[PDB]
């Protein structure tokens, strides 16, 4: 009813466009805040990687399950995902890349299972029916490491006891503001390339109580730090993907309003033209 | 092409044994369509109960304009005797178009949308002839030949809207006059909801006083629940979490929507309708997967007709409802859903 | 206006209008974006508005033939007290369907227990 | 347990065997109902068509 | 022993239920044939009578 | 009508009509939000509906002076078999372009080999 | 349309404002006086320019009021000012 409702419909789209125009700026600010948090986490992990390098590849060379090579009979992943919608295809892209590798090990007859961060991943993989052993959800902004100790400890327990022989983290990477990429990278066993030194392990550390407890706890903390950092970097990628999705929603809404207006002006003009034909015809 | 005529000729076909006489008035249709309709009424037992009044598209505008009034005069013969008649006026809007032709050719001043102003008086004097008369009026008309019987004429006019636009002059007049409307619409019909009855904008102004008590008891809950399901389904459409009242509502309403679909020329008796509605109101559908709901209904009608026909006779004859009726229907649903297969 | 109705009634009616007005704007966001995009205060207004919308319903004992249910009469005094109670917290915990065609607020709790 | 496992094994066998027969027998009741109905109404149709 | 017995029950029930459906399909095939042949015999009586 | 066409034709036509109707219902969502916001079943309706819209296309013998590519005559047995196969999802591994302007469903799979 | 063309200015009263509780219901930014500050006393002329610009800033920020928790404080100040003038 162009005289009546097309008029309101335009108002509803105009209001919707004004809102999404604002959400693009919210997302672009949260992306900045997450980007600072992302950078702070890198120096703790990079320091800890230096310590395990010094003890692992030091002149006396130690042995540990999380560090040593093992052949594969079961493979494990843990996966990060959003608790909120919008953000384009970000989750689905990562999930289909995960299914591609999960199918690759399945073709090798290698059993797989998943640990899960975020309720989108919970829902998709229950819909697939892939084995999910652990879950955490509802972090929002400001996620905390304390939550994530749960998920890693049961994956750690699985890996050490043989139930798992490889473990990977599945997450998106914040290349920059404009581009983000879904990636999978290994946690257990420790994949990192060897390194070499003289001063380190020549001016060797006094150990307390002993160098074995300090290798065990240190590895436990390192892989924990690796998945905290992946969680933060995926969160930065969520805000970036939402910022872009709100740009499209704002331009799409602006494209619809103008087509609804050309349609309305036709109805506005036609009804004037009809009713004057009636008034003049009725003045017989 | 939404099933307007199909509904009205099925309402004729079903009167074949109800004792209600039928009239079908065809205004402005093509004559081979009236051949096809009569050929379907004769393929059932319905034509021997029915009068067919025709003014095809070739016939003069005076003949089309009068055709509804001629049909009503035939229905009034039964109404004034103490017998029931059902009259269908197919395309009252074609009667208005013929009346506009007559009025402009007579140079009467055109009013809105070029119809004459009296066009409301055309339809309203037609439709107020459909009435139930008290026994005293029958006795006076029959001069004491018939005593104690109340006669009735029931009218089912049909209007075509151009684009769902109810604001046109002829639709707004006829919507003002009648005791309710059934809206059939294209979006439901294309979705496969046939009959495509929109529960929200359709209403009966007589309501429950027209029903048998069993249908009255079961059906009152259905229509307003189903309307709110459509609001709920809109509000829900992107929300990931449903509270279980909402999640239950978002399922029950889909299963009721699926239950009300029905094939053409396949009318169901009161007991058959009541049994299937009882299965939905008392929750027995809830676990059955939705595409099976169609087969569930077919198997339930088949099961009950072989094994429990004395109750079907009881309900069809009485329309009654009691605790033993609720108990026997509960026992039938409990027994069917255990023993049989969809 | 307050010079007839008194301020008690006037404040209650203007309150109900402001809530239903706000909710009509919020309802436009929800239908496309979903309800999670609201502030938790706008979510709360969407809740208490959607209740008030149902609490204004009332079955009439001239409509039992349509409804099948017993009609209700309310005093003005009881009407005011009921709307204040939805505008504040007292019934934040009842469902929406617990209001629909109820009668007084004092029996909306009972339909919630039945629901 | 060495006895509840025996008791449940016969308990399932008994129930399952009876229901499988009941299902297939009432499939024969449905078949003969369908055939009886068709075999009857074929003449109910023809006796209408010759009266026509 | 208990686990195997419960699985054997579910096989037996499901197999009987499926066999009931093909039993019903064949009765529908008979019904649709019998009624179509009734119409196709009846028309060849009516045309014969009216041609007479 | 099932009596004259028989059931397989009638069911195929009503299936095509139901999928294409549901695609119209989704297009106003897709137009603003884009497709990623759809459910994974809603994405499958779209992915089928778009194939169906292409397979409805056909090369006409009188149109060769415009299209150049040679005209096709398609049997009723091949048409109901093709659409029934698409709606059953047998062909959900082919791209949309495979269906555009092909006479029969076999011709779509040969077009798909060369994309 | 005729009277809009004839007159010197417009006070638009709106129902949404009247429902929301802005009972004088005057809608700024669509209301106008083509005479303006010549009509107005020196004190009112001096002070009223603040109101005019504050409500302009308020209208654009009102779209962010749903999620105004994560904003620049300058903006948070402006928003909490537009509301209190309103
Ligand atoms: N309940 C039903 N189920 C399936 N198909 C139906 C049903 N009712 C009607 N149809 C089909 O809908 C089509 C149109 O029905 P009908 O001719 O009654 O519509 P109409 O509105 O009268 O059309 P017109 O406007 O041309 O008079 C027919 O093909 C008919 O077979
Ligand atoms: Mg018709």
């Amino acid at each position: 009813a162009g005289a009546k409702d097309i008029r309101s419909k335009i108002a509803s789209v105009q209001n919707t466009q004004k809102i999404t125009k604002a959400m693009e700026m919210v997302a672009a600010s949260k992306m900045r805040k997450s980007q600072d948090r992302m950078a702070a986490s890198r120096p703790y992990a990079e320091t800890m990687r230096k310590v395990i390098g010094h003890l692992a590849h030091g002149n006396l060379e130690y042995k540990h399950p999380y560090l040593e090579d093992r052949d594969v009979k079961r493979v494990g992943y843990l996966v990060v995902s959003t608790d909120r919608g919008l953000a384009g295809g970000l989750n689905i892209n990562l999930f289909k890349k995960l299914l591609a590798e999960m199918k690759t090990w399945t073709d090798k007859g290698v059993q797989a299972d998943l640990a899960m961060i975020g309720s989108k991943g919970v829902s998709f993989f229950n819909s697939v029916g892939g084995n999910v052993v652990a879950q955490v959800t509802g972090m929002g902004d400001n996620p905390s490491l304390s939550e994530l100790i749960g998920p890693v400890k049961v994956m750690l327990q699985a890996y050490d006891e043989g139930r798992l022989d490889k473990l990977y983290i599945v997450s998106n990477k914040f290349i920059n503001t404009m581009s983000q990429v879904p990636t999978i990278s290994q946690l257990l066993p420790l994949p990192a390339s060897d390194d070499d030194d003289l001063k380190h392990k020549s001016w060797d550390y006094l150990y307390e109580p002993d160098p074995k407890a300090l290798l065990d706890t240190l590895l436990r903390r390192y892989v924990e730090s690796q998945v905290y950092q992946g969680v933060v970097e995926n969160l930065a990628s969520e805000q970036a993907a939402r910022m872009v999705a709100m740009k499209a929603a704002t331009d799409n809404g602006g494209s619809l309003i103008k087509e609804l207006q050309l349609v309305y002006n036709k109805a506005r003009q036609a009804s004037i033209t009809q009713e004057l034909t009636e008034i003049v015809s009725g003045a017989a | 092409q939404t099933g307007k005529t199909a509904l009205a000729i099925d309402a004729i076909i079903n009167q074949r044994d109800s004792g209600i006489k039928a009239i079908y008035v065809a205004i402005g249709q093509k004559a081979s369509t009236i051949s096809n309709v009569v050929r379907k009424l004769e393929e059932h037992g319905a034509l021997a109960n029915t009068i067919v009044v025709v003014a095809t598209a070739s016939e003069s505008a005076a003949l089309q304009y009068l055709a509804p009034y001629a049909g009503a005069a035939m229905g009034e013969y039964f109404r004034d005797r103490g017998e029931d008649a059902l009259i269908i006026y197919d395309d009252l809007s074609k009667q208005a178009v013929a009346y506009r032709q007559i009025s402009l050719l007579l140079r009467r001043p055109p009013g809105r949308e070029a119809f004459p102003g009296d066009v409301f008086y055309l339809h309203s004097r037609l439709l107020e002839r459909a009435a139930r008369v008290n026994a005293e009026y029958v006795e006076a008309f029959t001069k004491g030949e018939v005593k104690g019987k109340t006669g009735s004429l029931t009218a089912l006019p049909i209007i075509e809207t151009q684009a769902g636009d109810v604001s046109a002059f002829v639709p707004t007049n006829v919507i003002s006059i009648t005791d309710g409307q059934i809206f059939l619409e294209t979006n439901l019909f294309n979705a496969g909801i046939r009959p495509a009855v929109n529960p929200g904008i359709s209403v009966s102004r007589v309501g429950g006083a027209a029903q048998t008590k069993i249908m009255k008891k079961l059906s009152g809950g259905i229509r307003t629940a189903l309307a709110q399901y459509r609001e709920l389904a809109a509000f829900s459409q992107f929300a990931s979490d449903l509270d279980d009242a909402t999640r239950k509502q978002l399922d029950h309403g889909q299963k009721v929507t699926e239950l009300l679909k029905q094939k053409q020329y396949a009318p169901m008796s009161v007991a058959q309708q009541s049994l299937v509605l009882f299965a939905a109101e008392r929750g027995y559908l809830a676990d059955v997967e939705l595409s099976k709901i169609g087969s569930f209904e077919a198997a339930l009608l088949a099961y009950v007709d072989r094994d429990h026909a004395p109750l079907m006779q009881e309900i069809n004859q009485t329309g009654g409802y009691n605790d033993e009726i609720e108990g026997k229907l509960k026992g039938i649903l409990d027994s069917f859903k255990a023993t049989q297969s969809w | 206006d307050p010079l007839v109705v008194g301020q008690e009634h006037y404040d209650t009616a203007r309150g109900v209008q402001s809530i239903l007005q706000r909710y009509q704007e919020l309802k436009d966001i929800i239908a496309i974006l979903g309800m999670d995009e609201l502030s938790e205060e706008d979510k709360l207004v969407v809740a208490r508005a959607r209740k008030i919308q149902r609490f204004l319903s009332q079955p009439f004992f001239v409509a039992e033939v349509f409804t099948g249910s017993p009609g209700k009469y309310v005093s003005l005094k009881d009407t005011i007290r009921g709307f204040k109670g939805i505008m504040e917290g007292e019934y934040d915990h009842l469902p929406e369907q617990a209001f629909y065609m109820v009668g007084s607020i004092e029996e909306a709790v009972e339909k919630a227990k039945k629901l | 347990d060495l006895d509840l496992a025996k008791a449940s094994a016969t308990d399932q066998l008994k129930k399952a065997k009876a229901e499988a027969q009941v299902i297939i027998e009432q499939a024969n009741k449905r078949r003969s109902q369908i055939l009886d109905e068709a075999k009857a109404e074929a003449e109910q149709e023809r006796t209408k068509i010759v009266a026509q």
